[PDB]
C-alpha cells in the first residue's frame, strides 16, 4: 500500500506540474491584457496634457 | 535420590532444549527477517514499477 501511495504521489506531482503551468499561462494572458490596457491609459496621459497646452480650447 | 537427580538433569536438559526452542525460534527469526526483507523486496519491486512509471 505504501508503494501505491508513492505511485499516487507521482500522479499528484504530475497534476501539480500540470496545474502550476496551467495557472501561470492563464495569468500571463491577463497580465498582457492589463499591460496593453496600461498603454492605452499611458497614451491618454499625453493627450490630457496636450489639451492643456492648447490654452485656447482649454 | 540419584536417579531422581538424573531425571532432573534430563528435565534440565529439556529445559535447556526448551530454551533452545526459543533459540530455534530465534534461529527461525533470522528467516523471519529475510521474510520481512522479502516483503520489503516485493514493495521495492512495486515501488520500482511505480518509479519507472
Amino acid at each position: 500500500g505504501n508503494f501505491k501511495s508513492k505511485l499516487k504521489k507521482a500522479m499528484l506531482s504530475q497534476q501539480i506540474t500540470k496545474s502550476t503551468i496551467a495557472n501561470k499561462m492563464r495569468l500571463k494572458v491577463l497580465s498582457a491584457r492589463e499591460q496593453s490596457l496600461d498603454g492605452i491609459f499611458e497614451e491618454t496621459k499625453e493627450k490630457l496634457s496636450g489639451i492643456a497646452n492648447n490654452r485656447d480650447e482649454y | 535420590n540419584g536417579i531422581a537427580t538424573l531425571l532432573q538433569a534430563e528435565k534440565e536438559a529439556h529445559e535447556i532444549v526448551s530454551k533452545a526452542r526459543k533459540y530455534r525460534q530465534d534461529k527461525l527469526k533470522q528467516a523471519k527477517t529475510d521474510a520481512a526483507k522479502e516483503i520489503d523486496s516485493y514493495k521495492i519491486q512495486k515501488d520500482k514499477e511505480l518509479k519507472e512509471f
